[PDB]
RNA sequence: AGCCAGGAUGUUGGCUUAGAAGCAGCCAUCAUUUAAAGAAAGCGUAAUAGCUCACUGGUCGAGUCGGCCUGCGCGGAAGA
């Protein structure tokens, strides 16, 4: 895996979109398929273009790095797989329950859908939203 | 491309072999109306070298005594099947 | 067969290779199969190394014979006596000293080159090794 | 949404109704009669158009027949009478076949997103414009 | 197996193992591919 | 290197309409959705399906696949 500043691109732009963002949503194929692959990441394409970034990188110390300095909470997210879907447009948008109603839709799991961070709250399948 | 080298003493067939027996190699600098200097220099560094395209073109600063001379590769001698050099000439 | 077309002499001199090559650096293609050995290759196994590198690069690509035989090489035949003439010229060879360049090749990868002078390389008595062509 | 059951994609020309040739066995390997590819497989291609390949979700119940839904026709049979040569493939890098342009393949592109993944139109634009460029006709953008 | 003088690892799943000083090429795929010595 | 994971909707794509369907042969060798995916390195099919690997994720978490230059060894190595 290529150097230490190829390595901190990749983190120092997904900090960057931490701080113009707001919601976010864990992600856990452990055993989805690509089928599903353009649904949860073709919702994001239907919002508007490549810019959700979904950055599946929660290793403990990886995007856990990010976390001192954007967003604390997300450390305890660490265990098990985790992918901080990093939204844009809309504060608070539908990209939030898309991961949990896709699971139903042929994906077996995803990752018992816990959240991330909005008021900071855990596993709560959420409608209230903004639309 | 800066290499260190030290002034030879000993020259001819005895002494090259001798010289090439211990991971060292002959070499020369010549050009211009000063006189040629013998140089032997190591040969694990130079072989790592020539690898590079550069070598063979550019400028290269050789270390002499403190003196840093300012020359070109113009002629080389492999050894003919074992992948290793016997002799550069470089050229000021 | 690679044979000269017309000589001055029929029968050559026995001869003794010695020596290092001449024909080193890699010239004309961009790989090469070089002697590390000494010895003498016939026209039968040039011609067999030929083809065994030829049908693995396919049509494709450039193949060059660096070496040539032009040394009839006589014997005697079985059931006779020494002496009452010299043999009579039976096949012909090439002496192969160490360094010689071989066969060269230009118009292919380096992956897929190594794995044809392989194949020539096991039809040759001379151990053998890849070159590559160094610019100066 | 069930999980995979017994769905297959598979079947020659829709104009060619109860394939046996060409399919036969694999659309009744299962429990399904070899009947049903035949009336109610040429219901839904009768609209579009015959002498084209379609496909169909073949989701086998322990009823009798199937729920189904079709989807579209794939690539290249689409660039036949859209590109022009019917021989699509031959020689490409080392002998170019043909060529395509964009403001075809972009028109032709957006007919089937009822079917195809994407953003924007220009999205999938470059993806069913790149069908023609694996066809030896290197995009003429 | 094969006693060939010059063993080598023909597929994937091939493996080389040195037992009681002896080459063999072990395989789980094709047992045509166990070959000792060399 | 290991471990529950992902590793596509059209591609039955034209082709010699008997089929080549990611993988006989042709060549191209798409681009979207994007953590990622070659329109594919191998297995398996009349061809599909299907199973692996490329890659990408998350866990445990530290040193590790490979090539020349060589010093000594090993097999190749059977007779009265
Ligand atoms: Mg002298
Ligand atoms: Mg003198
Ligand atoms: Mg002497
Ligand atoms: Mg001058
Ligand atoms: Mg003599
Ligand atoms: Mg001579
Ligand atoms: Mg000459
Ligand atoms: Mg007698
Ligand atoms: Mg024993
Ligand atoms: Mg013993
Ligand atoms: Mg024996
Ligand atoms: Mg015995
Ligand atoms: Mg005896």
């Amino acid at each position: 895996m290529a150097l230490n500043l190829q390595d901190k691109q990749a983190i120092v732009a997904e900090v960057s979109e931490v701080a113009k963002g707001a919601l976010s949503a864990v992600v856990a194929d452990s055993r989805g398929v690509t089928v599903d692959k353009m649904t949860e990441l073709r919702k994001a394409g239907r919002e508007a273009g490549v810019y959700m970034r979904v950055v599946r990188n929660t290793l403990l110390r990886r995007a856990v790095e990010g976390t001192p300095f954007e967003c604390l909470k997300d450390a305890f997210v660490g265990p098990t797989l985790i992918a901080y879907s990093m939204e844009h447009p809309g504060a608070a948008a539908r990209l939030f329950k898309e991961f949990a109603k896709a699971n139903a839709k042929f994906e077996v799991k995803a990752a018992a859908f816990e959240g991330e961070l909005i008021p900071a709250s855990q596993i709560d399948r959420l409608a209230t939203l903004p639309t | 491309f800066t290499i260190n080298a030290e002034v030879r003493k000993e020259q001819g067939k005895g002494a090259s072999r001798r010289l090439r027996a211990a991971n060292k190699f002959p070499a020369i600098i010549y050009g211009g109306k000063e006189a040629p200097l013998a140089i032997e220099l190591d040969h694990d560094k130079v072989m790592n070298m020539q690898a590079k395209a550069e070598f063979y073109s550019e400028v290269l600063t050789i270390v002499v005594d403190g003196k840093e001379i300012k020359v070109k590769a113009q002629d080389v001698q492999r050894h003919p099947y074992k992948p290793k050099l016997q002799h550069i000439d470089f050229v000021r | 067969m690679l044979q000269p077309k017309r000589t001055k002499f029929r029968k050559m001199h026995k001869g003794r290779n010695r020596g290092l090559a001449q024909g080193t650096d890699v010239s004309f293609g961009s790989f090469g199969l070089k002697a590390v050995g000494r010895g003498r290759l016939t026209a039968r196994q040039i011609e067999a190394a030929r083809r065994a590198m030829t049908r693995a690069v396919k049509r494709q690509g450039k193949i060059w014979i660096r070496v040539f035989p032009d040394k009839p090489i006589t014997e005697k035949p079985l059931a006779v006596r020494m002496g009452k003439g010299k043999g009579n010229v039976e096949y012909w060879v090439a002496l192969i000293q160490p360094g010689k360049v071989l066969y060269e090749m230009d118009g292919v990868p380096e992956e897929l080159a190594r794995e044809a002078f392989k194949l020539a390389a096991a039809k040759l008595p001379i151990k053998t090794t890849f070159v590559t062509k160094t610019v100066m | 949404a069930k999980k995979v059951q017994a769905y297959v994609k598979l079947q020659v020309a829709a104009g060619m109704a109860n394939p046996s040739p060409p399919v036969g066995p694999a659309l009744g390997q299962q429990g399904v009669n070899i009947m049903e590819f035949c009336k109610a497989f040429n219901a839904k291609t009768d609209s579009i158009e015959k002498g084209l390949p379609i496909p169909v979700v073949i989701t086998v119940y322990a009823d009798r027949s199937f729920t189904f839904v079709t989807k579209t026709p794939p690539a290249a049979v689409l660039l036949k009478k859209a590109a022009g040569i019917k021989s699509g493939s031959g020689k490409p890098n080392k002998d170019k076949v043909g060529k395509i342009s964009r403001a075809q393949l972009q028109e032709i592109a957006q007919t089937k997103a009822a079917d195809m993944t994407g953003a924007d139109i220009e999205a999938m634009t470059r993806s069913i414009e790149g069908t023609a460029r694996s066809m030896g006709l290197v995009v003429e953008d | 197996m094969k006693v060939r003088a010059s063993v080598k690892k023909l597929c994937r799943n091939c493996k080389i193992v040195k037992r009681d000083g002896v080459i063999r090429v072990i395989c789980s795929a094709e047992p045509k591919h166990k070959q000792r010595q060399g």
